[PDB]
């Protein structure tokens, strides 16, 4: 025989990338400017 | 290895164990924490030594160097009645191995391994004629 | 010139009683065993080197080398295979002897009859009067 | 056809060819399931050119070999395909013979399966299988007693025989093996370095090429692994999936592929010194001198220096450098001075050298004897107890 | 230190070769001396020394000075033991006779 | 030492003289499962050689030894190698018994399965292992460590001189800066 069933069919790379550039910007660069309420309210 | 000590353990012998001794030796720059070994119990028993004091360890000799008392804070340390010549200031790191020059004449040398005590004869004057051979 | 046979860590030591008289306490025999570097080998003696070698104030687990010729043993100091037993000690690390248990070696030695006749004159000892 | 096919079914890779030639063939055991979209055979693995997306299900696990679908495929694959294998062709096998290589631990249930499946699928008249130690006596001619470890891509064996048949109520087993020097090589780099995801050849194959086994101990090898270092160069996965070697003093090529130089001086002798002092590896495994020793007490004492005295070595384990002078430097010690042994492993490679002493065995009389129940008095190790 | 650790290379013990011998005075007479030095040098030991050679050819006779081991003497441990024996009681007995 | 020493009539204790100088809260000297679990899920890792199968191997070592996988996970950070044996190749293989079933298995498993599994292999009853295991690692003891346990080389910076090990931690430092910043990150 051989392989009759199967002969691939679905496969798929992923994982990872959104938070990796945040961290390589927040290893090389520091975080300022934080979160101000909003100024409407105020 | 030097530096600012600030008690002693010494324990007594348990059915786990010979002993338990944990010393934390503290410096200017960092601190850290040490154990025992057996002989250094009754070594650090020999003498009465008062818990925090700049004392230098030799491993390859054994000897304890209480120079002075640790400096750490002098609020505390600022009525000692003399004492420990102004103590020392902690100098840091403590792994330091440093070569010892000595400076020795052949006379003492011959004269230290003629007699059994050599030393006192030298401080005495009776070498008495010593051997050539030795020489 | 002389040859002399010595035995050279230590595997353990056990002494073996009913003295069968008026002594207080005795040891029919004393087995030890000593590591070395080519191979150990066990080794039943006399009590008196089990003296000899507990005046010379040696660990269980310890380097040693015993004289054949009459018995003298001294401590050769704590091993390398014992190292880092505690964080800090003083003893000397004393690597393990590298040959078989018990070695043979040739000794020449030159000396002169005014060093022998001194040797014979002088008293040795130790806490002899 | 009396020349059988010398088939050793092994972890990674399985050997065949014919009893006659020289020279055994490759056939590496296992599925590149890649995520890219596409899926490869047991020989087109290595004309791939992406590595950073991949997961196998390799056949052989922990316990025993378990993709019983991967494993008839790949044999049709090799013994059906002539071109891809020079020399090696069988259609059906009705009359020829086969001669199968497995671990002692399997399972009476695995084997009556497995040999079933050989007998109705490919019809072999005769057949024989036993573990890798049962060879070495066959090197009267063949051998009696000897000492045998069997340093198992899955677990590590110790074997005593005597009268050339095993000795299994002193049997000792020791995980400790392949599967694993990777593992800690790429927690150390993985440690040492960034994270990297989705790779399983690189580690691999850095330790078959680049790495070697603890001089003597920890101490020669990490003092001297700053000026013994060498700097394996990371192949980046956005254009290569392959690397190579580097050292300070002998560099086969200094152009920076796709830049990322690895300096590789620490962690180059974690997983040669697990062998002894697994202590290290923050681990409770014995150690193989342990189990030797063990198994040895449990010998008896009138069969205890006969087997240190000849001592083999089976697997590929051995195939790294620096592995026969300190395990002859180890069994030095633990044995006294009352018994001698001698030191007669193979000269590395083992997967080929006990290919050809199935290859011998195939021409002498001792096939002929318990060759085809069948799991039981042939196959089964009851009677060699 | 620097002086006293040759003394595990280059010492000679002098009493070994019985050359303090007048500390050794006040415990010993002659008519054990002579006596021994000769029956312990001829008759005492010709019964001994003689016996421990042939304890070398029992070894030789044994297997090869431990050539055939793993082949002839592979099922026999009793030999081995005595092979053991034979060699070293034999070196102690050259002691015994310095 | 200095003569004529005062004594309070009191503690008398010539041998013990300390308070604690601990700075480590627990008993180091004195009064484990948690060394053997992270002994073997460290092994199961050593057996794996993906780092994306990583978050997939704690389920391959539950459902392989059979101890829960959620209180192991927690703590530290064959018979189904038969079953997928059967469902692999239901197709092929064909288990027919040739009475199998009353010759051979008993001995069998007197001899190979005595001990169920490696964990059963290593701590066989027949002798003694474990107590082997204490005689021949000449590192350390168990239960009274009277030697503080420590680790391994540098882990940051790589170097190899001048070892020693963090007050808390335990994690072993050499040389400074790193010596300094798994102290610091690592203050436990
Ligand atoms: N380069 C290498 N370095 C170290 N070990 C290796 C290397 N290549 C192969 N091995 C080991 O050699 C072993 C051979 O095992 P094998 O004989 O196939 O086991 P079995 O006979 O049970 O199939 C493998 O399991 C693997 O552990
Ligand atoms: F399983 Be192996 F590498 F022979
Ligand atoms: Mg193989
Ligand atoms: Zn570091
Ligand atoms: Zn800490």
């Amino acid at each position: 025989r051989k392989s009759a069933p199967s002969t691939g069919g679905v496969k798929k790379p992923h994982r990872y990338k959104p938070g990796t550039v945040a961290l390589r910007e927040i290893r090389r660069f520091q975080k300022s400017t934080e979160l101000l309420i909003r100024k409407l309210p105020f | 290895i030097e530096g600012e000590v600030v008690e002693i353990q010494i324990d007594r012998s348990i059915t786990g164990g010979h002993k338990q001794g944990k010393l934390t030796i503290k410096t200017t720059d960092m601190e850290t924490i040490y154990e025992l070994g057996n002989k250094m119990i009754d070594g650090l028993t020999k003498e009465k030594v008062l818990a925090g004091d700049v004392i230098s360890i030799d491993k390859a000799s054994g000897k304890i160097t209480k120079l002075g008392r640790s400096f750490a804070r002098s609020r505390d340390y600022d009525a000692m009645g003399a004492d420990t010549r102004f103590v020392q200031c902690p100098e840091g790191e403590l792994q330091k191995r440093k070569t010892v020059v000595h400076t020795v004449s052949l006379h003492e040398i011959d004269v230290i391994n003629s007699r059994t005590q050599g030393f006192l004869a030298l401080f005495t004057g009776d070498t008495g004629e010593i051997r050539s051979e030795v020489r | 010139k002389e040859t002399k046979e010595v035995y050279e860590e230590v595997t353990e030591l056990t002494p073996e009683e009913n003295p069968l008289g008026g002594y207080g306490k005795t040891i029919s025999h004393v087995i030890v065993g000593l590591k070395s570097a080519k191979g150990t080998k066990t080794l039943r003696l006399d009590p008196t080197i089990y003296e000899s070698i507990q005046r010379e104030k040696v660990s269980i687990g310890d380097v040693i080398y015993i004289e054949a010729n009459t018995g003298a043993v001294k401590r050769v100091g704590r091993s390398d295979a014992y190292a880092t037993e505690f964080d800090l000690e003083t003893e000397e690390y004393v690597p393990l002897p590298k040959g078989e248990v018990h070695k043979k070696k040739e000794i020449v030695q030159d000396v002169t009859l005014h060093d022998l006749d001194v040797a014979n004159a002088r008293p040795q000892g130790g806490q002899d009067v | 056809e009396t020349p059988p096919i010398v088939i050793d079914n092994g972890s990674y890779e399985i050997k065949f060819g014919p009893s006659t030639n020289k020279k055994p063939f490759r056939a590496l055991n296992a599925l590149a399931k890649d995520k890219f979209g596409t899926s490869y055979l047991s020989n087109h693995i290595k004309n791939i050119k992406d590595i950073s997306s991949i997961t196998f299900r390799r056949p052989h696990e922990l316990g025993q070999l378990t993709l019983w679908e991967l494993e008839s495929c790949i044999w049709d694959y090799c013994l059906f395909n002539p071109s891809e294998f020079d020399g090696f062709d069988l259609k059906e096998g009705k009359g020829h013979h086969l001669v199968a290589s497995e671990s002692c631990m399997t399972l009476p249930e695995l084997s009556k399966h497995a040999d079933q499946v050989i007998f109705e699928e490919y019809e072999f008249d005769s057949l024989f299988k036993s573990p890798v130690a049962v060879f070495v006596p066959f090197t009267s001619d063949y051998h009696d007693f000897q000492l045998v470890i069997d340093s198992g891509f899955n677990c590590t064996w110790i074997i005593p025989v005597l009268k050339g048949i095993p000795y299994y109520k002193a049997v000792k087993k020791l995980d400790i093996g392949g599967r694993f020097l990777t593992g800690l090589l790429k927690e150390t780099l993985s440690f040492r370095h960034y994270n990297m995801m989705d790779e399983t050849i690189l580690v691999n194959n850095i330790k078959e090429q680049c790495l070697f086994v603890s001089p003597v101990s920890y101490f020669d090898s990490f003092k001297t692994k700053d000026k013994h270092a060498l700097e394996y160069v990371l192949p980046d996965f956005q254009t290569s999936f392959l690397g190579y070697v580097r050292n300070p003093r002998k560099e086969n090529v200094p152009l920076p592929e796709d830049a990322q130089i690895i300096t590789l001086t620490d962690e180059l002798f974690t997983i040669p010194e697990t062998f002894f002092h697994p202590e290290i590896s923050q681990i409770t495994k014995p150690g193989i001198v342990e189990a030797i020793l063990e198994s040895l007490s449990m010998l008896p004492e009138i069969v205890r220096p006969l087997m240190v005295g000849n001592i083999v070595c089976t697997g590929g384990n051995f195939n790294l450098p620096n592995f026969a002078q300190r395990l002859a430097a180890e069994l030095q010690r633990q044995l006294p001075t009352d018994w001698t042994c001698h030191v007669s492993v193979p000269e590395g490679d083992c997967a080929l050298f006990g290919w050809e002493v199935m290859s011998q065995f195939a021409k002498t009389d001792s096939y002929r004897k318990a060759r085809v129940w069948c799991t039981k008095h042939r196959f089964g190790y009851q009677n060699w107890i | 230190k620097l002086f006293k650790k040759n003394n595990q290379v280059n010492r000679v013990d002098l009493d070994f070769l019985n050359l303090v011998f007048t500390l050794n005075d006040k415990d010993l007479t002659s008519y054990h001396a002579e006596e021994i030095s000769k029956l312990t040098c001829v008759k005492n030991f010709v019964e001994e020394v003689n016996k421990l050679r042939e304890t070398n050819k029992q070894l030789q006779e044994e297997f090869g000075e431990a050539s055939f081991l793993n082949f002839q003497d592979a099922n026999q441990y009793f030999k081995y033991s005595n092979k053991q024996k034979l060699e070293g009681t034999v070196d102690m007995l050259n002691f015994l006779k310095m | 030492k200095a003569l004529v020493e005062e004594i309070d009539k009191k503690t008398y204790n010539p041998d013990i003289y300390f308070t604690s100088l601990d700075p480590q809260a627990r008993r180091y000297t004195s009064k484990t499962q948690q060394e053997i679990l992270q002994s073997d899920r460290r092994f199961m890792e050593l057996n794996t050689e993906n780092f994306s199968d990583l978050p997939n191997v704690p389920t391959l070592l539950s459902d392989l030894t059979g101890v829960p996988r959620d209180r192991i996970e927690s703590t530290t950070k064959k018979p189904e190698t038969l079953r997928e044996i059967q469902l692999s190749y239901k197709s092929t293989k064909l288990p027919k018994p040739k009475r199998k079933n009353t010759n051979r298995i008993v001995a069998l498993k007197k001899v190979l399965s005595s001990k169920r599994n490696l964990h059963s292999f290593l701590d066989s009853a027949l002798l003694n292992l474990m107590d082997k295991n204490v005689i021949y690692h000449n590192v350390y003891n168990k239960r009274y460590f009277k030697v503080l346990p420590l680790i391994t080389t540098c882990s940051i910076c790589g170097g190899y001189d001048s070892i020693s090990s963090c007050v808390n931690c335990g994690n072993k430092i050499c040389s400074v800066s790193c010596f300094k910043l798994h102290n610091e990150t690592r203050c436990r």
